[PDB]
C-alpha cells in the first residue's frame, strides 16, 4: 500500500475565481495531453478516492484545510474549458477527462462547509480530429485506425513521480501579534520556530510559546511530520535541511497505442463528360480532397472543402485518381 | 536569500511508443505475382524477378 | 384524451455517455428543424404525461425499464446542444425545445432508481438567417419579412403520425442455469428461442420451457407485445403476428407562415462631394449595403459590413440608390 507514506498537501493558483491569485487546494500542477484519442491527464494538489484515516472510498475525496486534511464529495468534482467535461477516472491527485474546444482548463470541487474552490489555468485545449470526419457520437463499429489512450491499469509500471519528504509544513496561522509580543499557538502539535528578536529565537515546542519585544514578520513556524512522504511540486518549497534527497513512485494509467473506428465521407454526385469529370461536394464536416494523374506528372494539388462545392477535373489517357476523405481513392479512366 | 534553478532534456515515456524512425535506404530487393494458363488450368507462380 | 391507449418503448443509441453505445429507453429517433422561427421537433422512444396504467398525468414520464415499463419525472427531462435546451412542450414521443448554436444533440432523464441515461446524435443546428442582417436579438419594431415557424396550438389538425404495436424483443433475462440445465421463464409472454445444444433447439413458445445439458451462453431468444400502442418507430421492431395494422393520430405544433421582424440601423455620417458620396457606416450587428445606377445600367453591388467603414460611391446624372439595411433606401441625386 504505497498510499502508507503518501499523503496529500496545498499548493498555489494563478487563478481560484475572477482573476484573483490565492493557495488553492485543487491547484493544478501538469496538465498532459499526450494521448492522440483526446483523453486530458490532469494533476491536481488534492487526492480521490481516498479518505483522511488512509482508507479506500471512490464517493469520498481528501483536500488540505487550513493546516489539517479533511474529507470532501467525489459528486462536487468538476472540471471544464468552455463547456463541462466528462470525468473518466479518478485516482489520488489524478484525474481523467474528455474536453471539448478550450483556451483555458478549470479544475474545482464543493467542500463540507457548502464552500466551492477552483483552479484555472491558461491552456490551448484542441485534440487533433481522428480521421477525417468530424463525429460527436462515437459508432460500435467503423473504420479501424490507429490512435492512442491512457488505459485503466492500476499496476505499478512504466511512468514515475519524485517525491521527497514534506519536512516541516510552513504556518503563518501559528504566529500572533500579542500587543507588542508574539504568540505562537501551538494547538497540540508540534512545532519548529525562529526569531530575528533576543532571547530564545530558536528551538522545537510542544507547548504555547511568548517572544517578547518582537513582530510577526521577524518570525517563523512550521508544524514537523518527517513521517510522511510529499511529491516533488514547484508549487511548494523545497526541505531546507536537506539536499537534493527524494524518493520515487510508479503512476497509474499510462499511454498505450490502441484502435479507434471512425467514420467515412458521403460520396458526391458524380457526372462525367469528355475528358472531364464533375463531383457535387456536400460535406457535414472539414473533408480534405486530393487528387493526381496516374502518369509521368501526377501534378498533386490538395484543397479543404467545407462548403457546398462542384468540381471539375480533366481526365488524362493515363488516368486520374481522386481521394474524398477516408474514403478509399477513386480511380477514373477517359476513352474514348 | 538565493535560489537555485537547475534544468535538464530527456527522453519522454511516449518515445517507447510516440516516435518517428530516420532510415538510410541503400539498395532494393524485388519479389513477386505471375498467373500463367498452361495446358487449359491457371497456375501461380511466385518468385524473384 | 389519446394518450389512453398511447404508451412508450424502448430502441438503441450511438451514444450513451463517453462515447459508448447501447440500448436507451431515452433513444433519438427523428429530429425535425421545418420551424423558421428555431423550435426542433423531437421524437425520442419514451412517452411524456402518460402513466404506466394508462393515465394523463404531466408531472409523470413513462419509459421501458428491462422488460417491463416503469414511472419517472417530468423534471428530471432534459435537452442540450452544447448548452441546456428550454422545453417548450412535452407529449408521448415528442419533445418541443429552443436550442443554441450546437454540433450534438443529446436527450436525458433521471428514473426511479436515481440513475441518469442520456442518447445523444450528431447533428448540425444553426438556426437559419432571414434578411440581409446578421443579428444575434431580436426587435420589438423593425422591417416586415415573410418566414415560417412551428405554432404552440395543441389543437387536434393537419400533422399526424402512425402507431402501432411492439416487435421482437431481445432480453436475457429470460434465460436461467438451472443446475446443468438452461431454464426460459416466459411470465405471460410469446418468446423465440435457439440454443446450440440437442433435441429442441427452435420454437415459439407460449409456456416455460427447460433445455437439458446446455449452457445459458449457447442460447438465446427474444419476445413480443401487443394491447397498448405505440408509434411506428424504426428503432423499434415490428410486430410478429401482424402485417401492415396501423393507426394514427393528429400531432401538436404544425407549420405555418409567420412574419419576421428586423429593426433599422442607425443612419451613418454621410458628406457630398464632385459626382461622389462618401458613408462611415457604424453597425452594431451585421448589416447588409447594397446600392445601384437609376438609369439604364444599374450595375447591382452587393456587400454586409460587420466593422467600421468608410464607403466611397460615384453619383451619376441618372441617380444613386442605397439600401442600408432595414431603412428606407436611400436617393442621391448631381446638384445642378
Amino acid at each position: 500500500n504505497v498510499y502508507k507514506a503518501t499523503r496529500p498537501y496545498l499548493a498555489h493558483c494563478p487563478d481560484c475565481g475572477e482573476g484573483h491569485s490565492c493557495h488553492s487546494p485543487v491547484a493544478l500542477e501538469r496538465i498532459r495531453n499526450e494521448a492522440t484519442d483526446g483523453t486530458l491527464k490532469i494533476q491536481v494538489s488534492l487526492q480521490i478516492g481516498i479518505k483522511t484515516d488512509d482508507s479506500h472510498d471512490w464517493t469520498k475525496l481528501r483536500y488540505m484545510d487550513n493546516h489539517m486534511p479533511a474529507d470532501a464529495e467525489r459528486a462536487g468534482l468538476f472540471v471544464r474549458t468552455s463547456a463541462p467535461c466528462t470525468i473518466t477516472g479518478t485516482m489520488g491527485h489524478f484525474i481523467l477527462a474528455r474536453c471539448p474546444k478550450g483556451e483555458t482548463l478549470t479544475v474545482g470541487f464543493t467542500d463540507s462547509r457548502k464552500i466551492s474552490h477552483s483552479c484555472t489555468h491558461p491552456f490551448h485545449h484542441d485534440p487533433p480530429v481522428i480521421g477525417r470526419e468530424k463525429f460527436h457520437s462515437r459508432p460500435q463499429h467503423g473504420k479501424e485506425l490507429p490512435c492512442s489512450t491512457y488505459v485503466q491499469s492500476t499496476a505499478a509500471t512504466t511512468e514515475e513521480i519524485e517525491v521527497h519528504m514534506p519536512p516541516d509544513t510552513p504556518d503563518r496561522t501559528l504566529m500572533s501579534q500579542q500587543s507588542g509580543n508574539v504568540k505562537i499557538t501551538v494547538n497540540g502539535q508540534t512545532v519548529r520556530y525562529k526569531c530575528n528578536c533576543g532571547g530564545s529565537n530558536e528551538g522545537l515546542t510542544t507547548t504555547d510559546k511568548v517572544i517578547n519585544n518582537c513582530k510577526v514578520d521577524q518570525c517563523h513556524a512550521a508544524v514537523t511530520n518527517h513521517k510522511k512522504w510529499q511529491y516533488n511540486s514547484p508549487l511548494v518549497p523545497r526541505n531546507a535541511e536537506l539536499g537534493d534527497r527524494k524518493g520515487k513512485i510508479h503512476i497509474p494509467f499510462p499511454l498505450a497505442n490502441v484502435t479507434c473506428r471512425v467514420p467515412k465521407a458521403r460520396n458526391p454526385t458524380v457526372t462525367y463528360g469528355k475528358n472531364q469529370v464533375i463531383m457535387l461536394l456536400y460535406p457535414d464536416h472539414p473533408t480534405l480532397l486530393s487528387y493526381r494523374n496516374m502518369g509521368e506528372e501526377p501534378n498533386y494539388q490538395e484543397e479543404w472543402v467545407m462548403h457546398k462545392k462542384e468540381v471539375v477535373l480533366t481526365v488524362p489517357t493515363e488516368g486520374l485518381e481522386v481521394t474524398w476523405g477516408n474514403n478509399e481513392p477513386y480511380k477514373y479512366w477517359p476513352q474514348l | 536569500n538565493t535560489q537555485l534553478s537547475e534544468a535538464h532534456v530527456e527522453k519522454s515515456e511516449s518515445c517507447k511508443t510516440e516516435f518517428a524512425s530516420a532510415y538510410r535506404a541503400h539498395t532494393a530487393s524485388a519479389s513477386a505475382k505471375l498467373r500463367v494458363l498452361y495446358q487449359g488450368n491457371n497456375i501461380t507462380v511466385t518468385a524473384y524477378a
